[PDB]
C-alpha cells in the first residue's frame, strides 16, 4: 500500500490541478448564469388585446423621452406626433440625430425614461414584448441573414404559402433574380449571405420584413445600400402595393421622402416643423430645403 | 494604360457559370475613375477578380502587382487601437495622419471614445456605428499611400454631410496626389461629373465607358442618370 500511494498520491494531486481548473470553467459559466431582468410581461390583458389588433395604426407620440442605458444622456427627448393612418409619412435628417434611436422607440428596444407612445387605444408601458414586436415590423439598416433557405430565411416557422413567398420576393423585385436560381428559394444563404451583394441582402431583409401583412411597421434608411434604378422601383411598388399600410420611412436619400404624407426632420433631439413636403420645400426655410437643394 | 483586361471571363466557382464574360478594362495612371451599375449587376465582383481574388475562366490582366488599397464592400475592422488599424504598419505621419483623419472627419467621433485615439475597438474592443467603420476603413486606404488606391461602396453608410465632405477633402486631396490613382464606386450618381473616367456594367458585362463624349451617345442611361438630375 505504500507502493500504491507513490503510485496514484501523484495522480491524486494532478488530477485536484487539473479538475480545478474545469470547476474555474464551471464557476465562469454559472456566474454568467446570472442574467438581468428582461420583463417579457407587460402588465396588460391579453383578452383586453383583440387578435387583430393594430387595425388603424393611429401612433400619438408626447414627450417622449429615451436613452440606452440610465448612466447616457438622453438621446431624444420632448417629441410629439399625432400620426394618422397616414399610408407614408417620412423621417430624414443628418447622422447622430437619434432616428435610429426613435425607430427603436416603438419595440421598446431604448429606456424610455420620460414621455410615452399611445399606439391606436393603448400606451407601450404595458405589452407584453413579445406580443408587442410579434405584430409588427421594422427593416434594420444593415442586411442580416441566415444560414438556410430561402423558406427558412424568410419564414421561421412554416405557416405561409409559396404564393406569398413568390409575391414579397417579386414586389422587392428579387423573384425575377430567383428565377435564374437552380434552387428554386431552396438554394443556401452561407454565412450571413457570403453569396449575395450587399444590395442583393438587404433587399432579402427587405423581403423578408415584407411577408408579414403588417400594415403598420418602419423602415431605417433601408434604401442606403440600393442603387437608385431599384431605389425608384421598389419605393413606387411598396407605396401602391402598402397602399393601405401605414410605412414610416427613415431615408439615407431625401429623392425618396419627396413622396411621402408628411416629412419628418430631426436635428439634435427633436423634430423642427415636421410637415408636408411641399410646404416644407416651398417654404426653403426648414434645413429639409438645404437637404433636398445640396442634391437636386 | 494601367491595370486593364482584354475579353474578361471570370467565375467564383469553376463548376457554375462565369461571373464576368467577355470584360473589357482600363484605367489612366492619376485618374479618378467610377464603376455604376445595377445592384448585384457584378461592379464589386469585377474589382475583386481585378485583385486576383475570382477564378478568371479567360483574360488577360495586365498591371503597371502593387500592394493596392482596399476598402471591402462592407466595413472591416481589426481587434486593435483605432490609431492601430488606421495605421496598418505604416511610419506614423501626424500630418498625413490628421489629415486623412479630418478627410473623413471622424474627429468628433474619436472626442466621444473613451480612450479617443487609442481606444482598443473591434470584436475584443468595444463596438460603434457602422458608419464610423466605414469611414475607418476609408482612412485605411487614404493613410495608405498606396500608389493604386481601391474604394468599394465607401458612401453606402455615410449620409450626405459626411459623403460630401469625405468625398470633397479627401479625394480631392488623392487627385492632389500626383499620380495617386484611385478607382472607386457608387450608389450615388451626383459626383459623376466629378468622374475622371466612368466603367458601365449591368448584370455581369461592361456596357459603356467614357466621360463626356461617351455618355451623351447614350439618351436612356443618361435619362437614367438624369432621372434623379
Ligand atoms: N462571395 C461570392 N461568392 C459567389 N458569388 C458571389 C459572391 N459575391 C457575389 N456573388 C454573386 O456575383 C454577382 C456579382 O456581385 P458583386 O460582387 O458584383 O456585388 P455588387 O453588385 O458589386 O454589389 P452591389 O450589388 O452592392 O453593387 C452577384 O449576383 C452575386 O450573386
Ligand atoms: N448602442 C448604443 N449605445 C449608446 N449610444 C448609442 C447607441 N446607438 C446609438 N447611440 C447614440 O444615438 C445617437 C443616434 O443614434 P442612431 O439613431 O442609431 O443614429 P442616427 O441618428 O444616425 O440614425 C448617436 O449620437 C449615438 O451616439
Ligand atoms: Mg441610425
Ligand atoms: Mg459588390
Amino acid at each position: 500500500y505504500a507502493l500504491m500511494v507513490s503510485n496514484y498520491l501523484n495522480w491524486m494531486v494532478r488530477n485536484l490541478a487539473d479538475m480545478e481548473l474545469q470547476l474555474g470553467a464551471v464557476k465562469r459559466i454559472h456566474g454568467l448564469l446570472k442574467t438581468e431582468a428582461e420583463s417579457y410581461e407587460g402588465l396588460l390583458a391579453p383578452s383586453l388585446i383583440p387578435k387583430n389588433w393594430p387595425d388603424q395604426g393611429k401612433i400619438q407620440i408626447q414627450n417622449l423621452s429615451v436613452r440606452y442605458d440610465s448612466s447616457l444622456k438622453p438621446v431624444l427627448k420632448h417629441v410629439n406626433a399625432l400620426i394618422a393612418p397616414g399610408q407614408k409619412i417620412g423621417i430624414c435628417g443628418r447622422t447622430g440625430s437619434g432616428k435610429s434611436s426613435f425607430s427603436l422607440a416603438f419595440f421598446r428596444m431604448v429606456d424610455t425614461f420620460e414621455g410615452h407612445i399611445i399606439i391606436d387605444g393603448i400606451d407601450i408601458a404595458k405589452l407584453p414584448l413579445h406580443t408587442l414586436r410579434s405584430r409588427l415590423s421594422i427593416i434594420l439598416q444593415d442586411p442580416v441573414l441566415f444560414s438556410g433557405t430561402i423558406r427558412f430565411n424568410l419564414d421561421p416557422e412554416r405557416k405561409c404559402s409559396d404564393s406569398t413567398l413568390w409575391e414579397a420576393l417579386e414586389i422587392a423585385q428579387l423573384k425575377l433574380v430567383v428565377k435564374a436560381l437552380p434552387g428554386g428559394l431552396d438554394a443556401i444563404i452561407t454565412e450571413g449571405g457570403e453569396n449575395f451583394s450587399q444590395g442583393q441582402r438587404q433587399l432579402f431583409c427587405l423581403a423578408r420584413a415584407f411577408v408579414r401583412k403588417t400594415s403598420i411597421f418602419i423602415m431605417d434608411e433601408a434604401t442606403a445600400s440600393i442603387d437608385m434604378a431599384t431605389e425608384n422601383i421598389l419605393q413606387k411598388v411598396v407605396m401602391t402595393a402598402f397602399a393601405d399600410r401605414t410605412v414610416v420611412t427613415i431615408a439615407h436619400r431625401v429623392h425618396t421622402i419627396l413622396s411621402a404624407d408628411l416629412v419628418i426632420v430631426l436635428k439634435r433631439g427633436a423634430i423642427l416643423e415636421f410637415d408636408k413636403p411641399e410646404k416644407l420645400l416651398s417654404r426653403k426655410d426648414s434645413v429639409f430645403a438645404s437637404f433636398v437643394r445640396a442634391d437636386k | 494604360c494601367c491595370v486593364q483586361i482584354m475579353g474578361g471571363y471570370f467565375t467564383w466557382t469553376p463548376d457554375g457559370i462565369p461571373t464576368l464574360s467577355n470584360i473589357t478594362i482600363r484605367i489612366p495612371r492619376g485618374q479618378l475613375t467610377m464603376i455604376v451599375g445595377q445592384v448585384g449587376c457584378g461592379k464589386s465582383s469585377l474589382l475583386l477578380a481585378a485583385l486576383g481574388e475570382m477564378q478568371k475562366v479567360s483574360g488577360a490582366v495586365f498591371w503597371s502587382r502593387g500592394p493596392v488599397a482596399y476598402a471591402s464592400q462592407k466595413p472591416w475592422l481589426l481587434n486593435a487601437t483605432v490609431e492601430e488599424n488606421i495605421i496598418f504598419e505604416s511610419p506614423f505621419n501626424k500630418q498625413r495622419y490628421k489629415m486623412v483623419i479630418e478627410a473623413c472627419s471622424l474627429q468628433p467621433d474619436i472626442d466621444i471614445l473613451p480612450h479617443g485615439d487609442q481606444t482598443q475597438i473591434g470584436e475584443r474592443g468595444i463596438n460603434l456605428s457602422g458608419g464610423q467603420r466605414q469611414r475607418i476603413s476609408v482612412a485605411r486606404a487614404l493613410y495608405q499611400h498606396a500608389n493604386v488606391v481601391f474604394l468599394d461602396d465607401p458612401f453606402s453608410a455615410l449620409d450626405i454631410h459626411l459623403s460630401d465632405h469625405l468625398m470633397q477633402a479627401g479625394i480631392l486631396e488623392l487627385l492632389r496626389d500626383d499620380k495617386r490613382t484611385v478607382v472607386l464606386v457608387t450608389h450615388k450618381l451626383q459626383y459623376l461629373p466629378h468622374a475622371d473616367w466612368i466603367i458601365a456594367m449591368k448584370d455581369g458585362t461592361i456596357q459603356r465607358e467614357g466621360t463626356l463624349k461617351d455618355f451623351q451617345r447614350s439618351e436612356c442611361q443618361l435619362f437614367e442618370h438624369w432621372k434623379t438630375l
